[PDB]
RNA sequence: UUAAUAGGGACGGUCGGGGGCAUCAGUAUUCAAUUGUCAGAGGUGAAAUUCUUGGAUUUAUUGAAGACUAACUACUGCGAAAGCAUUUGCCAAGGACGUUUUCAUUAAUCAAGAACGAAACUAUGCCGACUAGGGAUCGGGUGGUGUUUUUUUAAUGACCCACUCGGCACCUUACGAGAGGAGUAUGGUCGCAAGGCUGAAACUUAAAGGAA
């Protein structure tokens, strides 16, 4: 099921069924959001975000205790990334590869794997092109 | 008793009885299969192994040596690692010569990585 | 390949070896090699253009005794193989119906009894 | 006199076949006045020289001995190598190419269709040959397991076997020519620079069309 | 709107003989230097060829050069394929697993196009959209248990059993429209072919041979 490779897996997480924060959770909504905006002004991204606030803080899920996404909360308080996280370390891996390509020369296996990379992004690039998330004019370097 | 070291060098086509000190720096005797043979079919036989080694034997006793320490070997390298048959004629030779053999081993050189081209 | 003599003593060598330098020339051979020698150059000349029904015949065994032959030969069959395959021998490649023909195969005479392989799987 | 003794370490599967064997392979050497040891626990096979030994080289041949009996040779056959013109060979095969598939396809060379090119090297040498992985165990007289060598080794370097099994009928009937002995056999014998940037992806419609 | 046992990214401990640049080892081969002894040493089926009393081969010590990575090596691991096996460090990359982290259809197959890239010589397996399995094995995870292990220095595994995801294969299984060979004969055509001793014919002819 992977794209390029020939990878199978199906390693991911399962959502509990039901909808609403855990019996157990007694913090104020309010609480949590104020959380997330410390972490986002900290440097964190939003995945990075959910992690600590899920280990640490007893928040299951963002949607199911605040009623809203992580993305929402921030954007609702002006904070929202440049561009999609996802796309943004997509270009940090190509900017990493590449930049081990001019030390390296003789790396014909970096060289190829520099193409996926790079043929990721443009896919991926299309895509929020479409959405108008990116402004058309926006091309990759 | 005195001890000597006995080098015995057994290849498919000849057979070499080469006997020493401990230090193994300084030669006592060396004989080999072609010096007591006519023919250069039969440098290998055991026949040949077995004259040379009387013959070293007969040597050794003279100069004093009375025991000998053996470390047979073969051609080694990229070649066979066995012993061609003198080796093994040459060793009980030596024992009826009445020489006491000491310690027996194969010192063959086995190499870790032979020079073989891949292609 | 069109060596007559090579390719002769190549497919004659196992029952050389059994019925047994080697006595593989025509003039020298003696005993039952010479009769299986001739057996087996007879046949493979006939299957070019004899109908396979008719060239070769299994003799007539009854039911029991052929089932218990053909168990046992594959229980030597698969000791011999498994022998082999758990340590680092490598073993002729066979064709998936057929039995490996083992060197009790050749003294034993058995493949005229059991016959090379069980016929009605292979037309199933 | 200190014992010269040997010890060869067995794989467990081994195990059952040695167990039944190893009366008769305690004969076999004791014929010698060898001593030996099969050590089930750390599956080990030691043999070792006693005071009644009288000939120093036959613990060499026990040594031999367990080897061959280790790398699955028959007992029958293996006994064989007490004699004084026996001898045993291990050829390494697999250095000689890089290719897995032309290594197997080599290989299965050697045996040949249903054995035969083996079982055919095999009574024309006087010798017993069996083919393990990267190696070949060669048990036989002295000049069998020369000609053995020369096969195995040319074999791996595309020169297919079946040659040599018509060279060494042919010697053999020459042999027996005492006319052309002096005679040399030959005539009778068969013969731009690496980028490290890719270049770029061709846009989709799509793209065009945004 | 869901957050697909669709897909992309993140985080954690990991796994690999995946790649690039350095670095370390190893015995062997060739050569060189010393050095004990002396007539042969390699090679073949025999030789020839080659080296050699200016010491060959062989013995011991030492140095250098190129290649290579034995035994461990497996119907095992990694890589898109070709391929990859010594230690250590650096550089990026990758797979699976675990996740109550994140985007929200961003995907699948793809002619065109782009990246990498002497030899053969006995083989062979019905195929698929497809059911249930068995033994063994590699990587990850959960639980049980009691042996190795061990102690407030840091780290903290090995083995057994059960379960589970994903691999290399092996052995069985239920289901499916999956739409010339071998020879024979030839009043034809085109080729190839017979003989009488040589010399010796326009010459019944010499020497010397062949035959007997
Ligand atoms: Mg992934
Ligand atoms: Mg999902
Ligand atoms: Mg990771
Ligand atoms: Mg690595
Ligand atoms: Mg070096
Ligand atoms: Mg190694
Ligand atoms: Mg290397
Ligand atoms: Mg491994
Ligand atoms: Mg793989
Ligand atoms: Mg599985």
């Amino acid at each position: 099921g992977r794209m390029h490779s020939a990878g199978k897996g199906i390693s991911s997480s399962a959502i509990p069924y039901s909808r609403n924060a855990p019996a157990w959770f007694k913090l104020s909504s309010e609480s949590v959001i104020e959380q997330i905006v410390k972490y986002a002004r900290k440097g964190l991204t939003p995945s990075q975000i959910g992690v600590l606030l899920r280990d640490a803080h007893g928040v299951t899920q963002a949607r199911v205790i605040t009623g809203n996404k992580i993305m929402r909360i921030l954007k609702s308080n002006g904070l929202a990334p440049e561009i999609p996280e996802d796309l943004y370390y997509l270009i940090k891996k190509a900017v990493s590869v590449r930049k081990h390509l001019e030390r390296n020369r003789k790396d014909k296996d970096a060289k190829f794997r520099l193409i996926l990379i790079e043929s990721r992004i443009h896919r991926l690039a299309r895509y929020y092109r479409t959405v108008a998330v990116l402004p058309p004019n926006w091309k990759y370097e | 008793q005195v001890f000597g070291v006995a080098r015995i060098y057994a290849s498919f086509n000849d057979t070499f009885v080469h006997v020493t000190d401990l230090s193994g720096k300084e030669t006592i005797a060396r004989v080999t299969g072609g010096m007591k043979v006519k023919a250069d079919r039969d440098e290998s036989s055991p026949y040949a192994a077995m004259l040379a080694a009387q013959d070293v034997a007969a040597k050794c006793k003279e100069v004093g040596i009375t025991a000998v320490h053996v470390k047979i070997r073969a051609t080694g390298g990229t070649r066979t690692k066995t012993p061609g048959p003198g080796g093994q004629a040459a060793l009980r030779a030596l024992a009826r010569s009445g020489l006491r053999i000491g310690r027996i081993e194969d010192v063959t050189p086995v190499p870790s990585d032979s020079t073989r081209k891949k292609g | 390949q069109n060596d007559l003599e090579l390719q002769q003593f190549l497919r004659e060598s196992h029952l050389l070896s059994a019925f047994n330098g080697i006595v593989y020339q025509d003039d020298q051979v003696i005993g039952k090699a010479r009769s299986r020698t001739l057996e087996m150059r007879l046949n493979r000349l006939s299957r070019v253009n004899g109908h396979q029904d008719k060239i070769n015949k299994l003799e007539k065994v009854p039911m029991h005794i052929r089932r218990g032959m053909i168990d046992k030969h594959v229980k030597r069959i698969k000791k011999y193989e498994q022998e082999a395959a758990e340590g680092g021998i490598v073993l002729s490649k066979v064709k998936k119906g057929q039995f490996r023909k083992i060197e009790s195969t050749y003294k034993k005479d058995i493949e005229r009894r059991i016959g090379g392989s069980i016929k009605a799987r292979d037309k199933e | 006199a200190e014992e010269s003794s040997f010890m060869t370490l067995f794989p467990k599967y081994r195990e059952s076949y040695l167990k039944t064997i190893w009366n008769d392979v305690t004969r076999a050497l004791d014929k010698h006045n060898i001593a030996c040891v099969l050590d089930l626990v750390e599956g080990s096979m030691t043999v070792k020289t006693t005071r009644k030994t009288y000939d120093p080289a036959i613990i060499l041949k026990a040594r031999d001995l367990i080897k061959l009996l280790a790398r699955s040779v028959p007992f029958p056959q293996a006994v064989k190598i007490l004699q004084d013109d026996m001898a045993c060979d291990v050829i390494k095969i697999g250095n000689f190419v890089t290719n897995k598939e032309r290594f197997v396809k080599r290989r299965q060379r050697l045996v040949g269709p249903n054995g035969n090119t083996l079982k055919a090297l095999e009574l024309l040498t006087k010798c017993y040959i069996l083919v393990q992985g990267n190696t070949v165990s060669a048990m036989g007289p002295f000049k069998g397991l020369k000609e053995v060598r020369r096969v195995v080794e040319d074999c791996m370097k595309n020169i297919h076997p079946i040659y040599h099994i018509k060279e060494l009928m042919i010697k053999r009937e020459l042999a027996k020519r005492p006319e052309l002995a002096n005679e040399d056999w030959s005539r009778f014998l068969p013969m731009k620079v690496y980028t490290p940037f890719p270049p770029a992806q061709l846009p989709r419609k799509v793209d065009l069309e945004i």
